[PDB]
RNA sequence: GGUGGGGUAACGGCCCACCAAGCCGAAGAUCGGUACGGGCCGUGAGAGCGGGAGCCCGGAGAUGGACACUGAGACACGGGUCC
RNA sequence: GAGUGGUGGCCACUAUUAUUGGGCCUAAAGCGGCCGUAGCCGGGCCCGUAAGUCCCUGGCGAAAUCCCACGGCUCAACCGUGGG
């Protein structure tokens, strides 16, 4: 059956950009896989994207511009303290500054390079680089 | 002899296996069985830390009190029933808790008399 | 200590509050019971030889102390062992000086000159009250030391207050209440040595300790336990402080 | 547990047998004068804790961190190894030509004392020269910059007079 | 076969039976743990150890090989049991004589047991007479008590 | 009446010596909270409480429970299937060395 | 895909969305209801009802009107029925499997050798075993009740 | 496990008299194997894997097995009794 | 190089124990097939709680051992004063 929304929709983009789709459709939609849209479009790894209605959870429309090389859901959702952000990256990452990991905070959701300015940990839920 | 150290079996039924010798302040001592006589007797014990308990074996008064507060010292006929064990009012052995019968009422004993040597008893009505 | 009590000290074992070089020998100097505890007091013999340096070897320190040369609270102490604690005063009469023992900012003991007018005083800390026969009241002091006190007197002391106390008399001559606005001295923990004004009390369910928080000259506030905080005067300290 | 056990302060190649390594090292050994191998390999184990200390800071933040990024920027221009400017990057450029540099025996032997390498070994084993008013008979001791200027001959050697047979040969060249 | 599993937050006891179980797959952890190699030694767990020679025999070289090993039999001091033992060297047989006491160790091959052409023999002379045999063998040294 | 703990004392009144609220019992230590599981025997409940215990090398959680001996004084009564807080006080069996003191939430 | 055959069979209801009822509806909710317990009263199922509204009174689902009494809810049909007490009270898929399966038994005493056709009634039987687990922790059947075939 | 006692420096099935049928267990009880525990030590980029004689803190023993006197403290390595 | 070889043990080599991080058509390896109890994994939205989780702060986790600077033995090994 479906048990994760989130990992669905990041193996989906990632399948798609490596046929050059130019833009993708994401079938149930939730807030958390929306906060993750609006962090990826704020670093500019995606375009516009919007909200359609079904009578149904609702659907996602996602322009894509060919600017990832990667993108994946972490499970488990490991807890992470806000000093230890480093040996993440080196688990995930290519290179000291490459790419975002997506923490969920009680201050919301937000790459990594904002929690540690903040100086708050959180989990770790998605890496995109 | 008396070890009152700990028991040799788990509260699941497994055995322990003893894993040293017994210790010396972990002993105990044989029961004063307080009778009723004519005459009192008791001795003196040296315990750890060398202090001193007085234990009472044969018990001939004892000491009632009323609900007003006042005291006799009365003598002892017998012992009517002792609910800590089913033969001892036929041998005529004083515990605390026991009903005893004087010349002036039954009374019901309140005090410990192999930790303190005196037979003291509250007044039944 | 398999049948019976210790009378040996190794010194890898020695308490963390001592100056002492702790792999230059084997064996230190066991303290004898007395006023106050093991992490808070030092033998006089390191007194006399290691910290002062009035003498080179144990032997000829204890022909000093033997001939009557130290006074410890006014009182002569001779035994070598005899342990030495927080807000003790420390006098050489012959060379005419005066110490006060205190907590460093690392927590370890320290002896601070004082004057010959100050060196008459001891403050006490009130660790336990009580009643005694004849209806008469003891208090009893952080350092162990007993007072007695009249039926009359009871509520001008509770616990935490501090008496100041003249010495080797041993009469009291002042009160300091514990209060807002208080001056205190933190004598263990981690903001040990660090001192100031009370500012709140906090209590909790259950035997929990309680906390106290104080403000310092520079306007920062800290916490610590209110049986670590000493109080000192009313709105300046009474005695001299590092 | 254990007890401690005390370790070696240099560490072995993990191959003894490769023929570019044995090439570099014999150039080293030849030139400056060693007397084994790990005489060599001590100060390369110098040369590798430098490098690690650096590695480890550039990567970490805190209050600790700076304290020891300064102290580590401090040591090493004290011994001479670095310009009173430098900055941590360039700790990660030194080599091992660096730090032969800087031997007792080196020194000895460009600051004109000796005219050969193993005379300038000689001179300090036997106890000719001295450093700061105290004789060295260390010919690995490492110089401090402070101190290079005051090395001279011993006030008791036979070599502190302008008039000894050899020492008029050590001037000549 | 799909993902491996289990990959769940809160299942760690069963991940830790897994490996657990599947660990004692593994000959080298299984031998060390159940004490399987100190239980048959001969050598009862010693780097050498001394005994006493019975006889003398020649053993034949593994095909495609030629050739004849000089051994001896030898029985432990310490408990006694018969074990086989090469003398290396060229001409070393001559040096050991019936009822000598000799000091064996291992031979040296793979997994602590055989090697070369001559399998069925797991040590060799090390000592004659409290005397390196190497030396013998060389010269520098004669055989006391002649 | 008020013995520390800061909470709401039972109804009714009991004869208990070992009952904290209205004997001699005095009670200093720990504070746990839990759901009763048995409670066959007389004046005796078993009581369990669940945690999380990390697996540092396989960096996950395994859960654990933990099971106490608890007296029942005759004025609170817990039953199976109840929230109950327990505290600790001097040994009063071989295996019973905890009292209750509340029901929280009834079954 | 199906619980037991694992076949993945796609057709159902297509359903449009729409919040409010079309405009060329005209029945109002008096009239639904009305119509619902006169069909109830016929003895129709559930689901036939519905089946019956859409196709002869032209009104699809009466999930477009909101609960008059209740503003949080839409209506149903079987809350429409349980306003007026004639709500099943049994949940009607579990009273469907049930009678399949009774039907079933007496079947298996004449031809005790067609083992095929008792796997259905095994499959059967997993299915009511787990509906009326749910039906239990929800609350829509008594502790005690409990589904013995002798019965 | 409960009620009533004894005994102990002290709480306690520690031990008795009476009343019940409880207590532990596939999340591994019970039984068998091997072992003194820790601070630490060896190795490895790390995650890990292996060891725990020597220095410090705790436990236990004095040929094997039982038991007492004196004392604040022992059932006592250079004190006592039996096999 | 005042050392240098032999035998036995543990780690590395080894991603040949695999959380990070392995395999199962033909090479070792998918139960002959299916139903289901504990366990693990579980769809969308709104409100509450605050157990997990994150941040700040009090009381603890002896000394020795480990890392860094400075100081004393000729430098070092070792030892002392401070910071971790
Ligand atoms: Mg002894
Ligand atoms: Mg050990
Ligand atoms: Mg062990
Ligand atoms: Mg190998
Ligand atoms: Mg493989
Ligand atoms: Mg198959
Ligand atoms: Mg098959
Ligand atoms: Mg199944
Ligand atoms: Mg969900
Ligand atoms: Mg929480
Ligand atoms: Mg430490
Ligand atoms: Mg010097
Ligand atoms: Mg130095
Ligand atoms: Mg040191
Ligand atoms: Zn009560």
């Amino acid at each position: 059956t479906l048990l994760d929304p989130l990992a669905n929709a990041l193996s989906h983009i990632t399948n798609s950009e490596r046929v050059g789709k130019r833009e993708v459709y994401i079938k149930p939609a939730s807030k958390l896989i929306g906060e993750v849209l609006r962090v990826m479009q704020k670093y500019g790894y995606i375009g516009e994207f919007e909200f359609i209605d079904d009578g149904r959870a609702g659907v996602y429309r996602v322009q894509l511009l060919g600017k990832i090389n990667k993108a994946g859901a972490i499970k488990p959702r490991f807890p992470v303290k806000a000093r230890d952000y480093e040996r993440w990256e080196k688990r995930f990452l290519p290179a000291f500054e490459f790419g975002i990991l997506i923490v969920s905070t009680s201050q919301g959701v937000m790459s990594h390079k904002e929690a540690r300015e903040k100086g708050i940990g959180g989990r770790l839920i998605a890496y995109v680089y | 002899a008396i070890w009152q150290g700990r028991s040799l079996r788990k509260p699941s039924g497994g055995r322990i296996v003893l894993a040293r010798k017994k210790r010396k302040r972990e002993l105990g001592r044989e029961p004063s069985n307080t009778r009723v006589a004519e005459q009192d007797k008791r001795k003196i014990i040296r315990t750890y830390g060398g202090n001193k308990k007085v234990r009472l074996t044969a018990a001939a008064y004892a000491n009632v009190f009323d609900k007003s507060g006042k005291g006799r010292k009365v003598r002892i006929i017998r012992v009517i029933e002792n609910p800590a064990n089913r033969q001892f009012a036929r041998r005529n052995i004083i515990t605390k808790g026991a009903i005893i019968e004087t010349e002036i009422g039954k009374a019901k004993v309140t005090s410990r008399p192999g930790q303190d040597g005196v037979v003291n008893a509250i007044l039944l009505e | 200590a398999r049948k019976g009590p210790k009378r040996h000290l190794k010194r890898l074992a020695a308490p963390t509050s001592w100056y002492i070089e702790r792999k230059a020998y084997k064996w230190a100097v066991r303290p004898r019971p007395g006023p106050h505890n093991m992490r808070t007091s030092i033998p006089l013999l390191y007194i006399v030889r290691d910290y002062l340096g009035y003498a080179k070897t144990a032997r000829e320190a204890r022909k000093i102390l033997n001939e009557g040369k130290f006074l410890v609270d006014g009182r002569v102490r001779k035994d070598y062992k005899f342990p030495v604690g927080i807000m003790d005063v420390v006098s050489i009469p012959e060379t005419g000086e005066h110490y006060r023992v205190l907590p460093n900012r690392i927590g370890k003991l320290i002896l601070h000159p004082i004057s010959e007018e100050e060196a008459n005083i001891k403050p006490l800390r009130i660790r336990n009250k009580r009643m005694v026969k004849g209806a008469k009241i003891q208090l009893n002091f952080h350092d162990g030391t007993n007072h007695l006190i009249p039926l009359s007197e009871k509520d001008n002391y509770f616990t935490s207050y501090t008496v100041l106390m003249k010495v080797p008399e041993r009469e009291i001559l002042e009160v300091l209440p514990f209060e807002k606005g208080a001056y205190v001295f933190v004598t263990q923990g981690k903001n040990v040595a660090r001192k100031g004004r009370i500012v709140e009390i906090k209590k909790f369910p259950m035997g929990w300790p309680d906390v106290v928080t104080i403000e310092d000259e520079e306007g920062e506030l800290f916490d610590t336990l209110k049986e670590y905080a000493f109080v000192v005067g009313r709105d300046k300290p009474r005695i001299s402080l590092p | 547990g254990d007890p401690k056990r005390q370790r070696k302060k240099y560490e072995t190649p993990p191959h003894p047998w490769i023929k570019e390594r044995l090439d570099r090292e014999r150039v080293l050994m030849d030139k400056y004068e060693l007397k084994n191998k790990k005489e060599l390999w001590k100060h390369e184990t110098q040369l590798k804790n430098f490098r690690r200390r650096a590695r480890r800071l550039l990567a970490a933040r805190g209050k600790q961190a700076e304290i020891e990024r300064e102290q580590l920027l401090a040591r090493l221009k004290r011994l001479g190894l670095l310009p009173e400017d430098a900055v941590l990057d360039d700790v990660l450029s030194l080599t091992i030509e660096d730090i032969l540099e800087r031997r007792l025996q080196t020194i000895v032997y460009k600051k004109g004392l000796a005219r050969t390498m193993r005379q300038a070994r000689q001179l300090i084993v036997h106890g000719h020269i001295e450093v700061n008013g105290q004789i060295i008979r260390s010919p690995s001791y490492l110089v401090l910059k402070e101190e290079e200027d005051t090395i001279t001959y011993a006030r008791t050697s036979p070599f502190a007079n302008p008039q000894h047979p050899e020492r008029m040969m050590i001037e000549k060249a | 076969p799909g993902k491996k599993a289990p990959n769940g937050e809160f299942a760690g006891r069963k991940l830790k039976l897994k490996r657990k179980k599947f660990r004692w797959s593994d000959i080298r952890y299984k031998r060390r743990v159940l004490r399987l190699k100190e239980k048959s030694d001969p050598l009862e767990g010693a780097p050498q150890a001394r005994g006493i020679v019975l006889e003398k025999i020649a053993v034949e070289a593994k095909q495609p090989n030629s050739g004849m090993r000089k051994a001896v039999r030898v029985q432990l001091i310490k408990n006694g049991k018969v074990v086989t033992a090469f003398c290396p060297g060229d001409g070393a047989i001559k040096f050991i004589d019936e009822h000598d006491e000799v000091i064996i160790e291992g031979i040296g091959g793979p997994k602590g047991g055989s090697m070369g052409d001559i399998p069925g023999i797991r040590y060799k002379v090390v000592k004659v007479n409290r005397v390196s045999l190497k030396e013998l063998v060389k010269g520098r040294k004669e055989k006391p008590r002649r | 009446r008020d013995i520390g703990l800061r909470i709401q004392p039972p109804a009714e009144k009991c004869d208990d010596p070992k009952c904290p609220w209205h004997g001699h019992l005095k009670i200093h230590g720990r504070v746990f909270e839990g759901i009763v599981v048995s409670d066959k025997p007389r004046k005796t409940v078993t009581v369990e409480r669940q945690y999380y215990h990390y697996l540092k090398k396989y960096e996950r959680y395994e859960l654990r429970r933990s099971r106490i001996h608890a007296h029942n004084p005759p004025c609170i009564n817990a039953k199976v299937g109840d929230r109950v807080l327990i505290a600790e006080t001097r040994p009063l069996s071989k295996t019973k060395h905890f009292v209750v003191v509340a029901v929280l939430e009834r079954a | 895909a199906r619980m037991h055959a694992r076949k993945r069979g796609k057709s159902g209801s297509k359903r449009p969305p729409r919040t409010a009822p079309p405009i060329w509806l005209e029945y109002t909710v008096e009239d639904i209801e009305n119509l619902v317990v006169k069909l109830r009263k016929e003895g129709y199922s559930t689901a036939m009802i519905g089946t019956i509204l859409r196709d002869q009174y032209g009104i699809p689902t009466v999930k477009l009107f909101r609960d008059p009494d209740n503003p949080n809810r839409k209506l149903t049909i079987t809350r429409i029925l349980e306003k007026h007490g004639l709500a099943p009270e049994i949940p009607e898929d579990l009273m469907f499997l049930i009678k399949r399966a009774v039907n079933l038994r007496k079947h298996l005493e004449q031809h005790p050798k067609d083992l095929h056709s008792m796997r259905g009634l095994q499959l059967i039987e997993s299915k009511i075993r787990r509906l009326v687990k749910y039906y239990k922790r929800k609350g829509k059947l008594p502790k005690d009740w409990r589904y013995d075939p002798e019965q």
